[PDB]
C-alpha cells in the first residue's frame, strides 16, 4: 500500500506547512506515516488515544471528523492512519491534525494536539457527478440502485417459480406427481448415462478406460474463426457421466440423453477422439490402448 | 513508579492517592531505577565521583588470561586487569637465543600490547645474571640479554598497557 | 519513608496528604535509603557497574601490613591492597644461605600467599648482581639465586595474589 | 523535588497534588539528587562500599605524568595512579656516574615521591648487568650499581607512594 | 518433549494430539535428551561401546603439560595424553652425574608418574652413546648410564602410566 | 516403545493414544534404544563418526598382558592397547646370547606379532651400550646386538601391529 | 520421521494417528537422524562426551603412510594415526655421512612434520653403536651421531606431532 510520510511537531510554528495529497477513490490504500515531535525530541503519547481530527469544509459543527488510529508506537512517537471512506469522502482542500487524549469518564484529563498540515483530496471519476439519462448522477447513487435490481430482481424470481410451484403440486393431490416426475426426467437426461450410444474400436485385448468431457467455444471451433468467442481456449468443461461396455477391440459408452451430438468425428494420431458440431464439441480420452475408429450408434 | 493521574470530579479519590504514595515509596525502599543503600542492583551510565570512595569487600574488574612459549622455551604467563597486565616469567631455554634478537615462536595478543615499550626484569636461577624482555607496541618480542643456550628464566610483576 | 495511610473519611485529609509529600521530598535530597549525589553515605550489597567509573578523589581498598625476617638478615615488607601485594626487600645478608634452599627463620602468613609461585626480583648493592625470592602457596620463602654469606639485598614492586 | 504545600480549602486540590506526585515520580527515573540505575550522573561525597564492587566498563583515577634526565643520561618516565607510581627507566649512559652516589641533574617532584626508600630494579643491555635505583621523600635518587661509564638502562614497573 | 495429558471428553482434542506428536517428532530430529546423527551436541555419562568406533574427524583428550631439569643439566618435557604420557629429553649435563645416581634437582609429579618402573632410552650427540632413565611411582629419577659431567642428552617417544 | 494399536471403533481411545504418547515420550528421556545426553549406557554396532570427537573423562580400550623370558635371562613384559602394543624390557643376562642370533627359550604369542619386524631400542646399565630387539610375525625375536654374556637389559616404550 | 497432520473432522483419523505413532516408534528402534544402542550408524557433527568412554571393540583413525630414503642410504617408515606418527628406521648405510649434517635426498613431508624437534633412537646392527635422527619443523632431517660410512640403521617407535 501507498505511504505518505510527515514529521509533525506540537512546538514549531507550521500551521500549514506538509500537505498531503490524496484521491477520493482509494480504498485502504492511503496511509499516512507520522513521527511525532516535540522541541525537536520524540514525544512519547503513551496513555493517550491517537485520533485523525479532520476539518473539512462544507461539513463543521462539534465532531467534524474524528477517528481513532489504530496502528501507533506511542513509546518512539509513531502512528500510521489508513484514509478512511470518511477522510475520502470531502473532495477539495482542506486541513487536518492528529489529537492524543486521555479519556475517562466522558470527561477528558488530558489532550494535545500536532500543528494543522494540509489534507487535499481530489476528485476521481466515481466522485465527479455526470449526465446520464437526462438526470445528473454520482457513482456510488447508481451503483447502489443497479445492485437493489439485482438483489430485489432474484428474490422476486425464487418467489415466481416457489408460487407458481405450489400451484401445481400443493393444491393437487395428483399434480404432485405431475411436477415429481418431470423433475426425475430431467435428471435422468443430463446426470443418468442412459440416452447417448457411441461405440469406440481400438487395438487392445483387454478393457481400456474411457472419459469423455463436453465443452463450448474450445480452440479453433468459434463461429466467426479464431478467439471470437466469447471465452478463449473453451467454455465450461463438463466431465460426462459414462456407463461402460466391453466386447472384443470395441467399447460402448453409454452417455445422458443430453450429451446427444451428431458431428464430424476427428481422430487424433493417439487414444484420443473428438466429436465437433459447429462450437460443442465432445471429447473421448482412452488409456492403455489405441482408437482406431469411433461412430454413434442409431 | 506507574502512578494514576488526580483530577477534580474522580471516584476512589482517597484510594488513588494513597496507591500513588504508596508506590512512590516502595521504590525509595527497593527496586525501580535509582541507586539504594541496600541490596544488590545493576547501575548503567557514566558515572563521575567528585569525592573519595571507600571498598570494604572486593572490587572487580574486567579479566583477561594468556600464556604462551614466546621463544627458544620462555613462557610468559599475563593477566589483564583493567589498564594494568601482570605478568610472569617461567620455562626453561631449551635453544640458543641470541642477544638483540626476536622471539618468533609466539607472539603476544594485540589487547595486551602496550602503547609504550615496556621492560620486564627477570633473574636467572643458578647465579647472579640478569635479563629484560621489550614488549612493542607490535607484539613481537626481544630478548634485550646476552647470547644464551641454557637456564631458567624467572620473573613476577606488572607493567602499564596505556 | 515513614507515611501515613490515605482513606475516605478522613479526619484532616489535606495535611496527611501534605506530611507525607514532604516525607517523601525529604528522603530524595538527603538521607533514607537511596544513594545521593550530595553528602557522606554508606552502600552496601553487590553493586554492578556495567557502564564507565570516573572518580576524581581518593580510592580506599582493604589494607593489612607485615613485616619479617626471611632468614639470615633478609627483611620483606608485604602490604596488601585487594587483590595486589606490594613487596620491599631490606635488611643485609648476616649468615650463609644455600643455592636453591628454603628460608626457614619465618615464614609468610597465607593471607598474603599467592595461589601460584610468584618470583621477586632484586639487585645487590655493589656490583651488578641480581636475585630472586619464589613465594609459594605454602609460605615458606626459597632463595632462588647462588650461595651468598654477605651483601645488601633490594627491591620493591608488586606480584599478584589470585589466578 | 520542588513541591507546593497541600492545606485545606485550597484553590485547585486535585491539580496542585497531582502534580506534586509527577515531580516526585520524575525524580524517581531521572534527574534531581538522588542517583539512578540508567543515565551519566555526578556524585559529591564520602560513599563507603561495605559490599562488593563490580566494574564491567573503565575506571579512572586521578593522573599525573612526567619525565626528566635524573643524571648521567638516565631518563625516567613517571604516571601517577591513584595511589600506586608506574616508573620507565630508559636512555643512555654518558657521563660516568660513581658507585651509591647521588645523581645531580634532575630530581623527582614531591607529588611523585613516596614515604618510604623504593628500590627500582633494572636490567642493563648486553649483559647480565643488574641495577637498583632508590628513591627517597627528598626526591634526590641514588645509582647503588657500581661505577659505569656506558651503557643502556631498562626497566618497567610500579612503586606504592605511601 | 513437553506433552499434555489425552483424556476422554476433553475439548479441542484434535489439537493437543497433533501438538504432542508434533514436540515429540522435534526431539527426533534436532535438541532434546537424546544424541542425534547431526549437529553439535554434549553427551554425559558413562558409554560403554561393544561394537567397533570408527573417528574420521579429530580425537580430543585431556591434556597435561610439565618441563623441568631433573638434574645436572637434563631437562624433560611430559605431556599426558589419558593412559599414555609423551616424553622428551632435551638440555646439556652441565655437573657430574654418577652412574646408577638419584637426580635431585627436580622431582617428576605424581600425575606423570608411572605404576611401574619405565626405562627411557636416549642418544648422545656426538658418538655411539645411549643412556636410560628410571621413573619409579615416587618420582626420583634415576641416571642409569656411566659417570658423565659433559654431552647432549636427546631422545623423544612414549611410555605407559598404568 | 511396547505401544498399543489405534483402530477406528475402539473401546477407551483417548487413555490408549495417551499411554502411547507418554511411552513414547519416557524412551525420549531415560532408557530403550537410544542414546541420551544423560545418564550411563551400553552402545553396540558399528558407529561412524564423521565429525571431531572430544572426551573430558577417560577412554577405556581393549587389554592383554604376556611376560616370559625370550631367552638367556631377558624378560619383556608386552601389553596390547587396541592397535598399539607397549613394550617393557627387564632382568638380568645369565646366559651367552650370540650376535645375530634367535632368542628360543620363549615365543611371543601371535596375537601380540605384528605385520612387519619391528625393533625395540634398549639400553644396558653400566656402559653407554645399546641393543635392539627385532619381532618378526613368526614369534621368534632375534637379538641384533654384539655378542655378550653378562649385564642388565632396559628399555620401554610402544610398537606399532598392524600396517 | 515424517508424520501427517491431526486436525478436526479429519477422515481415517484412528487410522492416521495410529500410523504417526508407529513412524515415530520406528525410528526409537531403528534408523532416522537418532544415534541407536543397537546397529550399524554414521555420526556428525562435533560429538562432546563429559563422562568416562569404554570401547570393547576396535577404535579407527585417520591413517597415512611415507617411505622413503632421506640421506646415505637410510630409509624411514612413518605411519600417522591422528595425533600421533609410527616411526620405523631401516635399511642400510652407503655412503658416509657427516657428524651433525642434514640428509638431503629426501625431505619428510609437512602432515607428518612435528611442531617440537623429536629424537629417534635408533641401534647399529653389529655393536653397542647408538645414534638419533632429528625431526624439524621444515622437513630436513639431522644425523646427530658420529661419522659413518658403513652400517644397519634400526629402530621402531612413536612421536608427537603436536606440542
Amino acid at each position: 500500500m501507498t505511504e505518505h510520510f510527515i514529521t509533525l511537531s506540537t512546538t514549531e510554528p507550521n500551521n500549514n506547512i506538509g500537505i498531503v495529497k490524496l484521491r477520493h477513490a482509494d480504498v485502504n490504500s492511503q496511509a499516512i506515516v507520522a513521527q511525532i515531535v516535540e522541541n525537536g525530541q520524540p514525544k512519547n503519547f503513551e496513555g493517550l488515544q491517537p485520533f485523525f481530527c479532520l476539518m473539512a469544509q462544507e461539513a463543521t459543527g462539534q465532531g467534524v471528523s474524528e477517528e481513532s488510529v489504530v496502528s501507533f508506537d506511542a513509546k518512539n512517537g509513531t502512528l500510521k492512519y489508513v484514509a478512511s471512506d470518511n477522510a475520502l469522502q470531502f473532495v477539495g482542500r482542506n486541513e487536518a491534525y492528529f489529537s492524543f487524549r486521555k479519556q475517562e469518564g466522558g470527561r477528558w484529563i488530558e489532550q494535545f494536539s500536532t500543528r494543522t498540515f494540509h489534507y487535499i483530496v481530489e476528485k476521481s471519476i466515481y466522485s465527479q457527478p455526470f449526465k446520464d439519462s437526462n438526470y445528473w448522477w454520482t457513482f456510488k447513487e447508481l451503483y447502489r440502485i443497479f445492485n437493489k435490481y439485482i438483489e430485489d430482481g432474484k428474490k422476486s424470481w425464487e418467489q415466481f417459480v416457489e408460487a407458481n410451484r405450489e400451484i401445481l403440486e400443493s393444491i393437487d393431490p395428483g399434480g404432485v406427481l405431475l411436477a415429481k416426475v418431470i423433475d426425475i426426467e430431467k435428471i435422468v437426461n443430463e446426470k443418468v448415462p442412459a440416452g447417448f450410444k457411441f461405440v469406440l474400436e481400438h487395438d487392445s485385448e483387454y478393457q481400456p478406460e474411457v472419459k469423455v468431457t463436453s465443452y463450448k467455444n474450445a480452440i479453433g471451433t468459434e463461429t466467426d474463426g479464431f478467439d471470437s468467442g466469447p471465452v478463449f481456449g473453451g467454455g465450461t468443461i463438463y466431465n460426462v457421466p459414462v456407463s461402460l461396455s466391453y466386447d472384443r477391440q470395441k467399447v460402448y459408452v453409454e452417455m445422458p440423453k443430453s450429451y446427444t451430438l451428431a458431428g464430424d468425428i476427428i481422430l487424433i494420431d493417439d487414444g484420443t477422439l473428438l466429436v465437433i458440431k459447429e462450437t460443442q464439441v465432445l471429447c473421448f480420452k482412452m488409456s492403455d490402448a489405441k482408437i482406431t475408429k469411433g461412430y454413434v450408434f442409431v | 513508579a506507574s502512578i494514576k493521574k488526580v483530577y477534580r470530579g474522580m471516584k476512589n479519590g482517597a484510594e488513588t492517592i494513597n496507591d500513588d504514595l504508596e508506590a512512590i515509596n516502595s521504590e525509595l525502599t527497593s527496586g525501580g531505577n535509582v541507586v539504594h543503600k541496600t541490596g544488590d542492583e545493576t547501575i548503567a551510565g557514566k558515572k563521575t565521583f567528585t569525592g573519595n570512595v571507600e571498598v570494604n569487600g572486593s572490587l572487580t574488574l574486567p579479566t583477561k588470561s594468556w600464556s604462551g612459549e614466546l621463544g627458544g622455551g620462555i613462557i610468559l604467563s599475563l593477566r589483564k586487569k583493567g589498564t594494568t597486565v601482570e605478568y610472569s616469567i617461567g620455562g626453561e631455554i631449551s635453544s640458543s637465543i641470541l642477544a638483540n634478537s626476536n622471539l618468533v615462536n609466539r607472539s603476544v595478543p594485540n589487547e595486551f600490547c602496550p602503547r609504550n615499550r615496556c621492560s620486564l626484569v627477570g633473574h636467572m636461577v643458578g647465579g647472579w645474571n640478569a635479563f629484560h624482555i621489550d614488549i612493542p607496541s607490535s607484539g613481537v618480542c626481544q630478548w634485550f640479554g646476552p647470547t644464551a643456550s641454557s637456564g631458567t628464566p624467572r620473573g613476577t610483576g606488572t607493567y602499564p598497557i596505556d
